[PDB]
């Protein structure tokens, strides 16, 4: 139950290695499939190493550690989370230096963050710099994760959809350039079409449903109210019911209803809205106000998106209807609009600004489609936000991992001490990621190898990849595998802090 | 009933290494090892561990079969081979593992041993400067008998060097056989010394101290009553005729000495027991009697001056009989011993006594005079000198691996593993001293950077610090590592080379 | 026997107590030190936690043994009393039981093994009293610039290393206030670490005040101002609201109207009673009002809004004033004249990159600063304010307890060469429980050496050979007062590097951990029902 001395630290060693070789041939668009059993009796050949490590239930609270650790990992970036475990894998295989040379694991983490600032000033000197600008020069990055998938023959479709999405959440006037995908980019399906037909929202849009045929269909010049209270009768501080008995008094508690829900929608009409979108929900007393004033009645939208809303068309959030001011008017708007659109109603809502936020409307035949769209333009929309973070690409396939291993062996001349030993280790795991390449195409690793590491000893080590789908040797200025800097800076930054993690592990305790 | 089928010839080789590696340097570990006669034994000679361990594998009897020529052509380094090889066999699993074929090694790990071969003479600091002096002799063998008996190389360094320069005027025939070792049970090494000629641990039991007769003849028999080729049917009754051949015993033998006489013989050597009645028969004319029990040293005389040893009760032959020129007695370390002096000869044979008190100290001893004559048994050839203590293993490591650094292809991977090969034997000498051994490499290749050459290990046990060979007076052979590196790299190639082992019958 | 368990007494029942107690030793005893290894503490759902501190590894750590429970509580003892030590006492005490269980197989009864040890600790205490430094050298003389210079070696501040150190000694000894008969302590609350883009790492200023991360606004009003009167107020000069989930009811439009009609009278009247006061230094929480910011700018008071409430609680507490958090006095308005109003100097806005900041100075009992750490980017800002925070707290832990010791493996090794000496003294059968105290100190430099990746037969035993040489003769070239510094596994002398420990923190150590070790000891028979 409980593990101590050295059996802990060769202990872990073996539970990331048995993660790693899982993966191991799981990497290039060459990549090889798996065989996922159920206990149901089914089976998934998935090939994407989120899904496969996801379902695989683990006992070693060190090989937990590989999965929620790059489960974050796809928080930050979507590309190349198959690779970081992969590296995490061979950074800790050699147990040579280890423990069969006794040495302590704090000489191996003084020299594995010691190889981190030599890892990271490399992949810096190899960069190159981006024209942002150019949109054709922004299609070809996108290449590299749109293949081998059906929106291939809309290559030109979804890199525009994936290039304004990020211009516009992009709020450069801090100085710090935020993105936000998950707050100002909110993607929304509509059913039927096709695949051409998907474009993307100048604005906000709202999934909530017509209840009432007396709504406004198309306004010019719409008025959005943004509230947080709901249209109810005033409750107390706390949640009581209020029960009637006597007959007199049921005419009591209705008519302080009655005149609660009719005043806070009187002081909506009177600036003559075409839209009411409040956070909580409406009752049934005030859609009948509502109905008759022909208005439409929108409830159930979070705090996050009545931001994008008041930004749009300058409304401002006001808590409660009784104090509404002139401020509140959404001029300026485009249309309203709550056609249903494939069995499904869209609140339109959009208009010609950037209030930092946009809107993604997918298009489909079937929901077979929407599934396989939604999950591509993702991909496409987070390598665009790395370029905008920062516009500096690392040529892939092999080449970053040997202009590193080769500057890592030139520095090991100049670094005396006994930390020499595990200095070469880190550039002799970098070659892990070449290697499979040449595995998962077919051709002979060792003799592709070492002529990989001859090219990169004379010529620039910028170019000189590995082709995973030829096989052979090709220049990387040629062909565009360029991948951003900052996927590559936060690969080899997570690589680097679970090798120092399960190193400091000496002792296995259970307990609370 | 297969697993992998080319790591067992290796890790049989490994086992073969382990038994050799903790017995490396001054302060490598003795072994408790049994002999096949139940006897009890304490050593740490190389030699003497495959001569009694029975290994029975026949991959790991390469190396063996490498370290019977690796005693010929030169007497230095049989642990160096099953410490190298063992390494070449450990770092080519690492290889094989990757995807490497077995063949791509081979020839890798010949051009590194070629390579290796040109970087050696360069190495080369000192030489003998040929003065035949007691200082210079010494100065070099105070390395070779280290790592055999440390401690006490102040009184052997000297003793073997007072034996050597007595056979350097003869050029061209110096070797490990004029110099022939007779252990005397006694105090200690400090009463030991050095004599010339022929000297054996036993006394002459005759009367005799001192004879210039040349006629020297060896009778294995021992005096007892004698026996007649045919029948002859003896048979006894009474008092009287039992006296009869009690008085015709002795007097028939005394017609037996006086046929040694005839010949002029005052020399006989007796391998087996000497009746009193006998023995004075032999003082009565004058003869030198003198007992030598043991085969061996019945054996070296026969080799020597010619005398055969004949089995029949004193045959008067003068064909089988030796010639030597003076045979006397001499007293030293309060033991007459007997030597086979040659007065009218120029002399080539010397010989060197030791005392001790126990007969598993003093072989020790006698395997490490031995292997100090054998280190100047090299050097009749000619005279390079390299230094020692991991000095050069550390410097042909360094310039391999900027070798195999600067050659592209695929032979670049045998040639690293060739380098790091030779860091063992370092790692084996930091390892015995109870140094870390990973931090005597990096303070070896941090001093071998800069330029320092001649570096090689501290020997102390709370130093881990390095020191010059140079100014230390540490010095190895050229000749001891030339063959050493090609006998095992031919060694380590062979074991490569078979992939699967055939039982068959006859 | 028909009883309701099973019995089991004798020496079967010593021997299993204290392989029960060094097995917990074994938990804490990679995590002893600074460059202590991490620990995974399982827990019973499935997650695991990654903690390092030995205070909080025996907290999770769950053995359901009354060997092991008896050290679970020498950690509620260790927190309550200094709040520092914990581990040091379990290492300590684990490896007193172990040496012990060897004076029971050599036919020693243990009665004199815990008579031995109470004349062993107090007689340590003696040794350790006698050998103690005053909390002194605060100025003039170093071993504090080079004491905080070893705890910021581990980032990338160290590169310049005399420049850091100075703004960190000359803040320790300016938040020194005594405030109870002379005691002087250091609060909790230190000097505030603010960050700025000043193109390189060594433009940092150390500015003798408290500075504000807030913005004025306005540029019309004037930015030097030299009255000393500071208010600080919580409620909000903007329309004011009675509750967030409690509103008032609003039935008539032109009822709507007055109201705010009145909210514009009602902003006129308030300001006539804060400028009344004198006071120009405004810090509103909840916002000040568009036209309230026009009286401002012809009146010179320094009007700032939008300003966090725990930055307010240093301001009030900074010239001495009292929050209010409301302006209503229950019955009308009122402005509290010179209640909520302090005492000031000199306030300037200083013209710093990004962040335009508000200094004070010379406050009426505030003795807190503030260090502007100016960079080139966030990476290189918030490694250097734990830097900042990591060394602030060496100084103040060891500047506060009256007296201190020489630590790290220095107190330990000491007394391993005098309560040997001390034993053979006594003898009556408890020399070789003092013997045995003396060799069982020796593990605090043991888990050290094995902990600095250097070899600990020779580590430990250096700091034993230059101990002993100032018992033999009292001459100078005797090494004194040698420390253990761990980085390049060479030993040091602790006055020139610093390295101090409190004294409470090594008394009670010593104290609690032969209190430990003897009710261990004083088990016999084991009873379960
Ligand atoms: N078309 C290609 N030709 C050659 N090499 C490629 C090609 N596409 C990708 N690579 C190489 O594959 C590596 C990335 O491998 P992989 O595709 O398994 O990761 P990913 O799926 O892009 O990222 P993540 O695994 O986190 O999703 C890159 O370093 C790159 O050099
Ligand atoms: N005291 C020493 N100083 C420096 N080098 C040494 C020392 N002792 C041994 N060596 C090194 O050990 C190697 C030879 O050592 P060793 O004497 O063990 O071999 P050996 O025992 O003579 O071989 P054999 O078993 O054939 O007699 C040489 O490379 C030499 O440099
Ligand atoms: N500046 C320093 N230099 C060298 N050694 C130090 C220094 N500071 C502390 N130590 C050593 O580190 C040890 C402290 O270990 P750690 O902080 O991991 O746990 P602990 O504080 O002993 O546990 P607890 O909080 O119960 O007392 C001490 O024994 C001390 O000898």
């Amino acid at each position: 139950k409980r593990e101590s001395g050295r059996k802990v630290q060769s202990g872990n060693i073996n539970a990331a290695k048995t993660i790693a070789d899982i993966i191991r041939t799981c990497l290039g668009p060459k990549s090889m499939m798996k065989m996922l059993l159920d206990p149901m009796g089914g089976i998934v050949m998935t090939n994407d190493g989120n899904a496969i490590l996801r379902e695989i239930q683990v006992q070693h609270p060190a090989a937990k550690s590989m999965i929620e650790i790059s489960r974050t990992q796809d928080e930050e970036v979507g590309d190349g989370t198959t690779s970081v475990i992969i590296l995490a894998g061979e950074m800790l295989s050699v147990a040579e230096h280890f423990l069969e040379q006794q040495m302590h694991p704090t000489v191996v983490i003084s020299a594995y963050r010691k190889a981190l600032d030599d890892m990271i000033s490399t992949l810096k000197k190899i960069s190159i710099p981006v024209d942002i600008s150019d949109s054709d020069m922004m299609l070809n990055i996108i290449n590299s994760s749109i293949t081998t998938k059906a929106i291939s023959r809309w290559s030109s479709l979804a890199c525009n959809i994936a290039l304004d999405a990020v211009k516009m959440v992009q709020f450069e006037e801090n100085g710090r350039k935020e993105i936000d995908i998950k707050k100002y980019a909110r993607v929304e399906k509509i059913p039927g079409g096709i695949i051409e037909d998907s474009c993307v929202l100048r604005g906000v849009m709202i999934n909530k449903d017509v209840t009432h045929p007396r709504m406004r269909r198309y306004i010019k010049n719409p008025r959005i109210v943004l509230l947080d209270s709901s249209l109810e009768y005033k409750k107390g501080e706390s949640q009581t019911d209020i029960e009637i008995t006597r007959e007199e008094d049921f005419t009591r508690i209705l008519q302080m209803e009655e005149e609660y829900i009719q005043q806070l929608c009187e002081d909506i009409i009177q600036l003559k809205p075409d839209v009411v979108i409040t956070e909580k929900g409406i009752s049934d007393l005030a859609q009948h106000y509502l109905m008759r004033a022909n208005i439409t009645a929108i409830r159930r939208v979070r705090k996050t998106d009545n931001n994008r809303i008041a930004r749009a068309c300058g409304a401002r959030i006001v808590s409660r209807p009784e104090e509404l001011r002139e401020d509140d008017v959404g001029t300026g708007a485009g249309l309203l609009e709550i056609k249903k659109i494939g069995d499904e109603y869209f609140t339109f809502i959009t208009d010609c600004k950037d209030p930092k936020a946009c809107t993604i409307l997918l298009r489909g035949a079937s929901k077979e489609i929407l599934s396989e769209v939604e999950r591509n333009l993702q991909d496409a929309m987070q390598v665009c936000r790395n370029v905008l973070l920062d516009p500096q690409l690392v040529p892939g396939g092999g080449a970053s991992e040997m202009a590193v291993a080769h500057a890592l062996t030139e520095k090991s001349k100049a670094m005396t001490g006994v930390e020499q030993w595990p200095y070469r280790a880190v550039a002799q795991a970098l070659e892990v990621i070449p290697r499979t390449l040449i595995q998962n195409c077919g051709a002979s690793t060792i003799r592709l190898l070492t002529s990989l590491r001859a090219k990169h000893t004379q010529e620039n080590c910028e170019t000189w990849g590995v082709n995973g789908e030829t096989g052979t040797l090709v220049d990387m200025k040629e062909l565009g595998i360029w991948e951003p800097l900052a996927v590559k800076l936060q690969t080899y930054k997570t690589a680097v802090e679970t090798a120092v993690l399960l190193l400091r592990i000496d002792d296995i305790v259970s307990g609370h | 009933g297969l697993e992998e089928a080319v790591y067992r010839n290796i890790q049989a080789c490994k086992e073969l290494a382990q038994t050799t590696r903790t017995a490396y340097g001054p302060n490598g570990m003795n072994k408790m090892v049994i002999n096949h006669l139940e006897k009890l034994f304490v050593t740490n000679d190389a030699a003497t561990i495959l001569r009694e361990l029975e290994v029975q594998h026949p991959a790991a009897k390469m190396i063996v079969m490498a370290s019977h020529m690796q005693e010929q052509e030169v007497g230095d380094g049989t642990n160096f081979v099953l410490v190298f090889a063992g390494a070449l066999l450990e770092l080519a699993e690492e290889l094989l593992r990757i995807g490497l074929s077995v063949s791509e090694v081979i020839e890798g790990y010949e051009i590194a041993c070629r390579k290796a071969h040109e970087i050696l003479p360069n190495l080369v600091c000192c030489s003998a400067k040929n003065l035949r002096d007691i200082d210079e002799v010494s100065s070099l063998l105070r390395t070779s008998i280290m790592s055999k008996q440390y401690g006490n190389e102040v009184f052997l360094a000297k003793l073997i060097a007072q034996a050597c320069v007595s056979i350097f005027p003869d050029s061209g025939h110096f070797n490990v056989d004029n110099i022939r070792v007779c252990k005397i049970l006694g105090s200690g090494i400090s009463s030991s010394s050095v004599l010339h000629g022929m000297v054996f641990k036993k006394e002459t039991e005759g009367d005799v101290t001192s004879v210039k007769d040349a006629k020297i003849a060896v009778y294995s028999c021992p005096f007892d009553g004698m026996i007649t080729e045919t029948k002859g049917t003896v048979l006894i009754k009474t008092a009287e005729e039992l006296m009869n051949f009690s008085k015709g015993e002795e007097n028939l033998m005394d017609a037996q000495v006086k046929a040694i006489a005839d010949t002029g013989a005052n020399v006989v050597v007796t391998g087996g027991k000497v009746a009193d009645m006998a023995l004075h028969y032999a003082n009565k004319y004058n003869i030198m009697l003198v007992r030598l029990n043991s085969k061996w040293d019945l054996r070296r005389l026969c080799k020597t001056v010619g005398a055969t040893a004949l089995p029949r009760l004193t045959p008067p032959v003068l064909e089988e009989m030796g010639h030597c020129d003076s045979v006397y007695l001499s007293e030293v370390g309060d033991t007459q011993v007997v030597v086979f002096k040659h007065e009218k000869e120029d002399g080539a044979i010397s010989t060197i006594v030791l005392r001790g008190s126990t007969d598993n100290l003093m072989d020790d001893i006698e395997r490490a005079v031995d292997d100090g004559v054998n280190t100047f048994k090299v050097l009749t050839r000619d005279k390079r000198l390299v230094p020692g203590g991991g000095a050069t293993e550390i410097e042909l490591a360094k310039q391999i691996t900027s070798y195999g650094e600067t050659c592209p292809g695929l032979e670049q991977y045998a040639i690293k593993k060739f380098a790091e090969a030779f860091e063992a034997i370092p790692r084996a000498l930091a390892e015995n001293s109870g140094v870390k051994a990973n931090e005597v490499i990096s303070k070896l290749y941090a001093v071998h950077q800069e330029g320092n050459k001649n570096v090689g290990l501290d020997i102390e046990a709370e130093v881990p610090a390095v020191k010059d060979m140079l100014e230390a007076g540490i010095l190895d052979t050229y000749l001891g590592k030339y063959w050493a590196i090609k006998l095992a790299t031919n060694a380590a190639v062979t074991v490569l080379r078979v992939d699967q082992i055939i039982m068959a019958k006859p | 026997l028909s009883v309701f368990g099973d019995r089991s007494t004798g020496e079967t029942i010593r021997s299993q107590n204290v392989m029960a107690a060094a097995s917990i030793a074994n938990i804490v005893k990679s995590s002893l030190g600074p460059v202590g290894l991490d620990k995974m503490l399982v827990d019973d759902i499935g997650d695991v936690t990654i903690t390092n501190d030995g205070a909080t590894i025996l907290k999770l750590l769950e053995v359901e043994h009354p060997a092991a429970k008896v050290l679970c509580e020498l950690a509620d003892l260790q927190d309550k009393e200094v709040g520092d030590g914990t581990t040091s006492v379990v290492i300590i005490a684990a490896e007193l039981l172990k040496n012990a269980d060897e004076l029971v197989k050599q036919k020693i009864h243990p009665t004199s093994v815990i008579s031995g040890y109470r004349l062993a600790c107090k007689e340590a205490v003696r040794y350790i009293n006698e050998n103690l430094i005053v909390n002194t050298d605060e100025l003039g003389r170093d071993c504090l610039i080079n004491a905080a210079k070893t705890s910021m070696s581990s980032k990338i501040i160290g590169i310049n290393g005399d420049f850091f150190a100075n703004m960190v000694v000359d803040a320790v000894l300016a938040i020194k206030y005594t405030d109870i008969r002379g005691q002087p302590r250091y609060p909790v609350n230190s000097v505030n670490i603010l960050k700025a883009h000043g193109r390189s790492q060594m433009e940092s200023m150390l500015i003798s005040g408290y500075a504000l991360n807030c913005v004025v606004g306005s540029q019309g009003m004037p930015k030097r101002i030299v009255n000393a009167k500071i208010a600080c107020l919580d409620f909000s000069l903007q329309k004011t609201k009675m509750k967030l989930g409690v509103q008032v009811v609003i039935t008539d439009p032109e009822k709507l109207d007055q109201i705010r009609q009145r909210e514009s009278d009602i902003t006129k009247e308030r300001i006539q009673k804060i400028l009344a006061t004198g006071a120009n230094v405004i810090l509103t929480t909840g916002g000040i009002d568009d036209m309230c910011l026009k009286y401002f700018v012809e009146a010179g008071a320094m009007a700032v809004r939008r300003v966090l409430k725990r930055d307010l609680k240093r301001i009030a507490k900074a010239s001495g004033a009292t929050i209010l958090s409301t302006l209503a006095n229950l019955e009308g308005e009122e402005t509290f004249e010179a209640a909520m109003l302090g005492q000031a100097e000199e306030v300037v806005q200083e013209r710093i990159c990004d962040d335009e900041l508000i200094l004070i100075k010379n406050t009426k009992a505030r003795t807190s600063a503030s260090i502007i750490l100016r960079g080139a980017n966030d990476f290189m800002c918030d490694e250097m304010e734990r830097s900042l925070h990591d060394a602030l707290c060496v100084v103040k832990r060891v500047l506060e307890s009256k007296s201190v010791v020489p630590g790290g493996g220095a107190v330990e090794a000491a007394l391993s060469i005098y309560l040997e000496n001390y034993a053979t003294s006594m003898g009556s059968r408890e020399q070789l429980a003092i013997a045995e105290f003396a060799r069982s100190l020796l593990v605090i430099p043991n888990t050290l050496a094995v902990n600095a990746a250097q070899d600990s037969t020779d580590l430990v035993a250096k700091l034993r050979a230059f101990h002993n040489e100032a018992q033999v003769n009292p001459e100078r070239k005797n090494l004194k007062w040698i420390g253990l510094d761990l980085s390049n596994g060479k030993p040091r002398d602790n006055k020139q590097a610093g390295v101090f420990e409190p004294t409470i923190v090594k008394v009670k150590s010593l104290k609690f951990a032969t209190e430990a070790a003897i009710t261990i000891l004083r088990i016999d028979d084991l009873i379960k029902l």
